RNA sequence: GGUGAAAUUCUUGGAUUUAUUGAAGACUAACUACUGCGAAAGCAUUUGCCAAGGACGUUUUCAUUAAUCAAGAACGAAAGUUAGGGGAUCGAAGAUGAUCAGAUACCGUCGUAGUCUUAACCAUAAACUAUGCCGACUAGGGAUCGGGUGGUGUUUUUUUAAUGACCCACUCGGCACCUUACGAGAAAUCAAAGUCUUUGGGUUCUGGGGGGAGUAUGGUCGCAAGGCUGAAACUUAAAGGAAUUGACGGAAGGGCACCACCAGGAGUGGAGCCUGCGGCUUAAUUUGACUCAACACGGGGAAACUCACCAGGUCCAGACACAAUAAGGAUUGACAGAUUGAGAGCUCUUUCUUGAUUUUGUGGGUGGUGGUGCAUGGCCGUUCUUAGUUGGUGGAGUGAUUUGUCUGCUUAAUUGCGAUAACGAACGAGACCUUAACCUACUAAAUAGUGGUGCUAGCAUUUGCUGGUUAUCCACUUCUUAGAGGGACUAUCGGUUUCAAGCCGAUGGAAGUUUGAGGCAAUAACAGGUCUGUGAUGCCCUUAGACGUUCUGGGCCGCACGCGCGCUACACUGACGGAGCCAGCGAGUCUAACCUUGGCCGAGAGGUCUUGGUAAUCUUGUGAAACUCCGUCGUGCUGGGGAUAGAGCAUUGUAAUUAUUGCUCUUCAACGAGGAAUUCCUAGUAAGCGCAAGUCAUCAGCUUGCGUUGAUUACGUCCCUGCCCUUUGUACACACC
């Protein structure tokens, strides 16, 4: 019956969301830090909040936890997503400069498109 | 629980009408923010002090006097 | 055999079982499907005749020959009109055997009419798709059956060829199916149940609230059962359809609970007693409460009081307004005697006093533990030891309503992880508060202790041990106290899960079940209890010979009997006598006799003289009890048990008889471990044991707490009794009593 209530969980998630580079991975200085940077009425509640807060970083440093963005996980993510490969995936260099479409695509570009380097593949059953 | 003793106040009054007696029960809670003595918030209320942002480089050097 | 169990029945005359060989008895098990044919009823292994049919193909033919149809016909599920055969599997009936209160039923065994003749049904079915037939249009999709068309398709073999079978595409015609809802509908739902108040394609049949009633009567078919046709009198305010929310189910799924069980423990129900309830009795045996949720409950352990009941005796404390008597006296009180339970001037004899406040009448006032808790307020109990409850905005539906408030996993928890036509919230839970655990860390205590120092005792003597010394003095807070704090958050590690919420194991820790236990505690409700707690109260009653109030006695306790909560025992793990001696929660008196130390007297109960205490100071270390040694007892209703009863001594009380209670001697009953039933309980717990407080003047076998000793058994399940959620059925909504 050690399930934490939503009061502990929402406060601990709110603490990590804005105070990641101040808390460590041990409960002793985490409960010491929560006395100044947070206002908790009872000693039993702040021990439960700091205990769950330390438990949350027992897996945050293990891997990215869904639903928590702690001001450190953000800026390496909008650093990562501008993946510009040095070569394209649609420029015909791993091929011989010619894309190997089938017969039905050849008269498609013959009817409406302009002349391009194509091949003919006998695709069937 | 204990917040009922702190913030909740009650009064019971018997009025006398023609048909009999009507009972009046009034329950009022004041918000704990205006409380002068005792706790100033609910026991399950947690407030987070907003942190102050800092710039990353901070120009490594020494200043003397 | 046969059944939930059994029984009927057959069995050395060999049952049942095994083999071989025969003979009569629907139909065609598997194949068998959201597949085919037929007008419907209906029709399944073959093979052969006899006619029939749909669909497709068609540059064949007729040319309106058609659609629906009163009258009129044909065809037909099965179950018995009637007349041969063959031979029971099932039960009508019938026989039996069970079950049951009965069981003429369900279930078991057997068996006649009863889907096998050849020959009629008058023609009845929930004969159903509960949906007439013909024609046109309106929307997408994938399958499938029959036919046809096409493929520089596959396979079968001669190499490909011809077929066949398969694959792709299309088309016609079918049995259907899936998605939406433009559209319909009251909704359920529906590609028709659409194209309908923007109401007309053609046509046939039926209905006009529920019954009476498919009845009466007439006809007709009818050797029969019975069909087909078919009213009225009278009666009635609903009957009915679909859906929503609850409740319920001998419905299903998921969980939970020692007010459920499991495994056990201690018991209760058996005995004596005392304590409530009923019944009986009585002058009265006051009364409320009757499953959980009445019955050691009304804080209800009643001698008077309480007290509401009974037999009697007083008093007005009936205020005020009006009227009348009335300073030639409105009225009150009383000596003595009578009277009275009575030293009540109650009332009377007598004659004193008082005097304008009183008396009488008219209105009212007041009081009532008089009635109504089914007129109410407040309080409490219960539903309900569970986790549930509700707005806002948005979505669905005509609407009641619904979603949010949930598939799954997890939790003690609607606790969370999450998924999501919901998002964001509120109450409940949790959080919180109190108490018990840890602190050689702080704050310092002659109203708590500790060590040394002085004085002094006993032994040893060697410098030691056990003490005493109200403050002799000094020092400290480990023990005790109480302020502020700290500490646990499941910490660390390992293992499991979707890799999360979590769960389990180990270590460390005073503490790992929410740390143990409480307090508090939702929305809605009960004709739950209380008018006998209240100067809380409406309405009704009474109000002077009072239902007010007071006083004297009695009753609440009365006992052929029944029930509930308990106490003491049935003995040797014990009784009795000495010895050791070990706690915690608390209470205690200024104008009043409270808790009582100590000294003396007494067998005891108790008496007497003082003292301390308004209290961490004194009672008090409450020197409690079970417990532990040593001894007596010796398997015997015995020395277990102390019920019942007799005599005496004391205490409280105005009063003790109907024994208040305490003590002494004697009397020495039932009871030999308690049937059906039934209660409570998972760790400092049950159980054993006593102590303080409430009530108290006296009485505790009761209750609220406390400490002493201290276990067996589980770490589960829904089997019994209940509870929460989901699905489901409902003719229930006073809600399965």
């Amino acid at each position: 019956g050690r399930v934490r209530t939503k009061t502990v969980k929402r406060a601990s998630k709110a603490l990590i969301e804005r105070y990641y580079p101040k808390l460590t991975l041990d409960f002793q200085t985490n409960k010491r830090l929560c006395d100044e940077i947070a206002t908790i009425q009872s000693k039993r509640l702040r021990n439960k909040i700091a205990g769950y807060t330390t438990h949350l970083m027992k897996r945050i440093q293990k891997g990215p936890v869904r639903g928590i963005s702690f001001k450190l996980q953000e800026e390496e993510r909008e650093r990562k997503d501008q993946y510009v490969p040095e070569v394209s995936a649609l420029d015909l260099s791993r091929s011989n400069g010619v894309l190997n479409v089938d017969n039905q695509t050849s008269d498609l570009v013959k009817s409406l498109g302009l002349k391009l380097p194509l091949s003919v593949i006998n695709v069937s059953a | 629980g204990q917040p009922v003793n702190d913030f909740i106040d009650t009064a019971t009054r018997h009025v006398l009408m023609r048909q009999g007696v009507l009972g009046i029960k009034v329950k009022i809670m004041r918000d704990p923010a205006k409380s002068r003595t005792g706790p100033k918030a609910l026991p399950d209320a947690v407030t987070i002090i907003e942190p102050k942002e800092e710039e990353p480089i901070l120009a490594p050097s020494v200043k003397d006097y």
